[PDB]
């Protein structure tokens, strides 16, 4: 109700953004995922696969080197990271690398999914999300980004459906 | 000249820039006033990312356009 009336706006193609004004825990549980450099990886296994463990990680890694191979020269925010296709896995697939947006935009095409990223400013509300497919809230995978550097995943609470 | 920038939080700010600015140059500036990182930074007109080599006047960027602004988030 709150969540169906989020107002995203296309930016560029697939992606959009909201600047809702929320207490996180007011409409979302927060699964809490370990770092040592995975938490975005642990963060999307926790909310896209069954059965979940600490080395569920492995599989999304995977899937994101699969998901470059198709998209990464196409897309947008390829062009901040200016790395060739293979100097890029390279540095994803080493142990403790930051996942972020470009991973974002690159699974939501490659599992079929609409991920979004909701970040949390030092006042604790969430002041901005960005949404990488065209799901809605309720379909999508929806990650809180914390502390400028760390992720964790959310789940819907039940009386929101 | 005076340009607009939206960024991620909604927040639309002012900017003072020249036509020949590269979109790193205007990087800088929106770092300088709102303490955003360039690294972070990813600029949109008329639903495409600009280029960081490349001038706003490249782009058909004028006074009072108004241009996009989104966060690479990294964790």
């Amino acid at each position: 109700d709150f969540l169906r009336s989020l107002d995203w706006t296309q930016v560029i193609a697939g992606q959009y953004v909201s600047n809702p004004r929320f207490n996180i825990s007011d409409y979302f549980e927060i699964v809490r995922q370990p770092g040592d450099g995975n938490c975005f990886y642990h963060s999307i296994a926790e909310l896209t696969m069954p059965n979940k463990t600490d080395h569920s990680y492995h599989y999304i890694k995977r899937l994101t080197e699969s998901a470059a191979r198709k998209y990464y020269q196409e897309e947008p925010e390829a062009r901040l990271v200016g790395l060739s296709l293979e100097d890029y896995l390279k540095r994803m697939l080493s142990d403790n690398e930051w996942g972020s947006t470009l991973e974002a935009s690159m699974l939501a095409k490659e599992m079929g999914i609409t991920i979004i990223i909701w970040t949390v400013a030092a006042s604790d509300e969430v002041e901005a999300g960005i949404k990488f497919g065209d799901g809605d809230v309720f379909t999508a995978v929806n990650l809180l980004h914390s502390g400028q550097t760390h992720f964790d995943a959310l789940r819907i609470l039940p009386q929101f459906e | 000249m005076q340009i607009f920038v939206k960024t991620l939080t909604g927040k639309t700010i002012t900017l003072e820039v020249e036509p020949s600015d590269t979109i790193e140059n205007v990087k800088a500036k929106i770092q300088d006033k709102e303490g955003i990182p360039p690294d972070q930074q990813r600029l949109i007109f008329a639903g495409k990312q600009l280029e960081d080599g490349r001038t706003l006047s490249d782009y058909n960027i004028q006074k009072e356009s108004t241009l996009h602004l989104v966060l690479r988030l990294r964790g």
